[PDB]
């Protein structure tokens, strides 16, 4: 099983609506949320880690975005 | 006609010296075309039918395991045989049972057994594939004229990739004569129909060749030899107690879930039918001619049948009885800012508005665009006539401005192969086409790999680069790309 | 349902008749769907309406339809006398089904 | 403790409440009232005109995939044999004898 | 559908065999790889993007790991 491919990495662009375009995006976000709703601790660790790299202020925030987004989705 | 109100509808500028135009059409919306007193006509994509399809591979989304057995040979007896690893559909995974005296063997350690359970399938999904041949379109024609509900002004045109020109003949005036290009359609030769059970949708040859499930090859005679099988039938054991061979259920929810970009089709008895193509058929003209251009002006009473209408695409549609005088005459209408009638402003989207024939009332429905203000539709009798007041909305750039976003999505979905709506740019279009054909490659490849939430963040990230960078080369970068991405996002269906 | 249509009527030739069919907002009011179906007793019904005001081509231009609120009025004038065919009003409801009025027995005296 | 058809599993409440299915409330049947129903059916409106109702089909196997790392469990009518697990015990050797020393 | 929760965000730790521990941990990796084998272009874009942030050398490589891992899974 573990059907990997998500057809949206391709999709097709056309006048008519694709299969699950709505269900799709909201879904991608709502997955991340009740991921982090169940692990605030990882928001702490991810916070300290990210804020430890780059020294430059904002990318810091880029590191937090990268890390909060990769933990639930792939892994 | 049949193009009024459907929205999703661009109207073309005109012939412009070529007796010819480049119109892209697709399953939804029409394109009404009006030029230099040639009758205004509109054509929709309808259904693009593909027939005569092959079968390129298959997947079994269900599984039925059977027959089990086991090996149980001792340690340092070498290997366990059990003969099924010889026969072809019985999956085997050899594991090592640390084996004790309960079983009864001389040494102790990894015991080398495998249960080989006989695979089986039910309800395979077929990957049926197509090529540009055995394709088709069945385009439809409109030609407002004067009708309402109904040959004369509606002619269907079958269009195949091997005969890409339309000889489309109309009662009362000359043929349209459109010349299609079906061979570059929506990147075919990459959609292969995917059938699960009594539903069908296109998918490319990447999502479709990437699936982990069993392969199966071309046909199902008898029962097929299933390639792979590792994906279904996952079996492992702990405590070193034989083997647990698990079925792993069915994957319909997976494949349905894994396809978010797949245009859904409908399919009956081969004749695989589709829905959302984009086709180039470029209307040739000069064979179109107004009907009855004279007919005097035709005079009598007029009574509005229906309170007229206002389309969402800047239109007002009117039906009229003409209170019964004469035959095949002609009745004018005007958009008059002044007085009851007087000067004519705005534009008639339908041309040569005409009465059909004979007794009492013949309704002439007329697509009219009032001026951006509020006028008084005028029905045409020099004196006795009914009228209205239409208050069309906006401030020039008001609606012309929105035009700037519709155009965005015109070549947002279609891509640059959507430059053509605009006819015969010649030395000019080339610039528009050559610009994004050189670009269509890169962007189709750099973020071709991206989906909807993908290109949102990448858009945001590049934007955040474009604001904080050095001088020069990347001074303008984000607006060159990140904006493009966050736009293609908010574009499409939106 | 069951379009309200009155049982029966009559008058001198040439004289105007109006048979008004009263529906609800579900069908006659919020739609242009109407039909008046001249049904000759013993024979098959036919069309004598099409989208209200208009007519099929083989219609005696005699006939006239109209609508207000919930109404369907088939107003006939210049009667040729031999034009009493039970008139039934029918329309497309919102739910996607069609309903045919109680019908009007037409009385030619 | 989690049932499917026969194979039974153990999973987190934290995982088990987060499944996007039309939960039920499991109090009783008689007329099962399905909360949601939106998640498992999808209304696909055609772009030109009209609307279609389309099932998402059996999601069964996908739920097997989502169970990666459960516990493999065995059930019977009044228990459901639970493998795996661990215990903690203070083993009191006070009373023993070497038998026939 | 699109059942979000993947039980491995918790798992359970016991001497006994978890459900799909083997085909689990890998099907993660093999999902990322073809996903990458079908879009080398995104390796180019991700490369240039990452190498434009952080200036610090090895921070760059963290950005490419950040982005190559975020694209196939977390949309």
């Amino acid at each position: 099983a573990v059907t990997l491919p998500s057809h949206s990495t391709r999709k097709l662009q056309t006048r008519s609506q694709t299969w699950l375009e709505s269900r799709e995006y909201t879904k991608h976000l709502i997955r991340v949320e009740n991921w982090i709703f169940r692990n605030p601790g990882f928001a702490l660790a991810a916070a300290a880690i990210a804020w430890l790299l780059g020294s430059s202020t904002s990318q810091k925030v880029i590191y937090l975005v990268m890390i909060l987004l990769i933990a639930p989705a792939y892994s | 006609i049949r193009c009024i109100g459907v929205s999703n509808r661009d109207f073309v500028e005109g012939m412009s010296g070529g007796t010819w135009v480049d119109v892209v059409l697709e399953h939804g919306g029409c394109v009404t075309v009006m030029a230099q007193d040639k009758p205004t006509v509109d054509i929709e994509l309808v259904t693009t039918t593909v027939s005569n399809m092959a079968e390129v591979r298959s997947y079994c989304y269900e599984a039925s395991i059977s027959d089990m057995a086991s090996d149980s040979r001792c340690p340092t007896q070498g290997e366990a045989y059990l003969d099924k690893q010889s026969d072809t559909q019985y999956v085997c995974k050899r594991t090592l049972v640390d084996r004790g005296w309960g079983n009864g063997c001389g040494l102790f350690g990894k015991g080398s057994l495998v249960t080989c359970a006989k695979f089986a399938c039910s309800k395979k999904m077929t990957g049926k594939s197509i090529q540009p041949e055995n394709l088709e379109y069945r385009i439809m024609l409109s030609v407002h004229g004067s009708q309402h509900s109904g040959d004369e002004n509606r002619a269907k045109v079958e269009i195949t990739p091997n005969s890409p020109r339309a000889e489309a003949t109309l009662g009362g005036f000359g043929s349209l004569g459109l010349d299609c290009e079906p061979r570059t359609g929506l990147d075919f030769s990459d959609l292969y129909y995917l059938t699960m059970n009594n539903k069908h949708w296109l998918v490319h040859k990447e999502w479709f060749h990437d699936i982990p499930l069993p392969w199966h090859a071309g046909a199902d005679t008898g029962t097929p030899h299933w390639n792979n099988k590792e994906a279904l039938v996952e079996f492992k054991d702990a405590h070193a107690k034989r083997q647990t061979v698990v079925v792993l259920g069915s994957q319909e929810g997976a494949v349905h879930t894994a396809l978010a970009g797949a245009l859904e089709a409908e399919m009956d008895g081969a004749k695989g039918r589709l829905s959302s193509g984009h086709l180039k058929c470029r209307l040739k003209m000069d064979k179109l001619r107004l009907k009855g251009v004279s007919y005097s002006l035709c005079t009598a009473a007029f009574t509005f049948t229906k309170i007229p209408a206002e389309t969402l695409h800047g239109t007002v549609t009117v039906e009229v009885q003409y209170a019964g005088t004469d035959g095949p005459c002609k009745v004018p209408a005007q958009m008059a800012v002044d007085m009851q009638t007087l000067t004519p402003v705005g534009r008639l989207i339908t041309a040569n508005p005409v009465i059909t024939e004979s007794t009492e009332n013949s309704k002439m429905m007329l697509e009219l665009d009032p001026p951006f203000g509020d006028s008084y539709i005028v029905i045409g009798v020099g004196e006795k006539k009914i009228t209205h007041h239409w208050h069309r909305s906006g401030s020039t750039i008001g609606k012309a401005f929105e035009a700037t976003v519709r155009g965005a999505k015109r070549m947002a979905v279609l891509g640059d192969t959507a430059w053509d709506f605009g006819s015969v740019g010649g030395a000019l279009n080339s610039l528009g086409k050559g610009i994004h054909q050189i670009f269509g490659a890169a962007f189709k490849s750099l973020f071709g790999g991206m989906s909807w939430f993908s290109q949102i963040l990448i858009g945001t990230l590049l934007m955040w680069l474009g604001l904080n960078t050095k001088n020069g080369s990347i001074s303008l970068m984000c607006l060159a790309l990140g904006g493009v991405l966050i736009f293609l996002s908010t574009a499409v269906s939106a | 349902s069951a379009l309200t249509q009155p049982a029966s009527v009559s008058g001198s030739p040439g004289q105007s008749i109006t048979i008004s069919c009263t529906g609800t907002s579900s069908d006659v009011g919020g739609f242009n769907y109407v039909s008046w179906f001249q049904q000759h007793p013993g024979k098959a019904p036919k069309l004598m309406l099409y989208d209200v005001t208009s007519r099929p081509s083989g219609v005696s231009s005699r006939f006239s339809g109209s609508k207000s609120g919930n109404t369907a009025s088939l107003t006939i004038s210049g009667l040729q006398a031999e034009d009493e065919a039970d008139y039934y009003c029918s329309s497309h409801t919102s739910r996607g089904t069609w309903v045919f009025g109680g019908g009007t027995k037409l009385t030619v005296l």
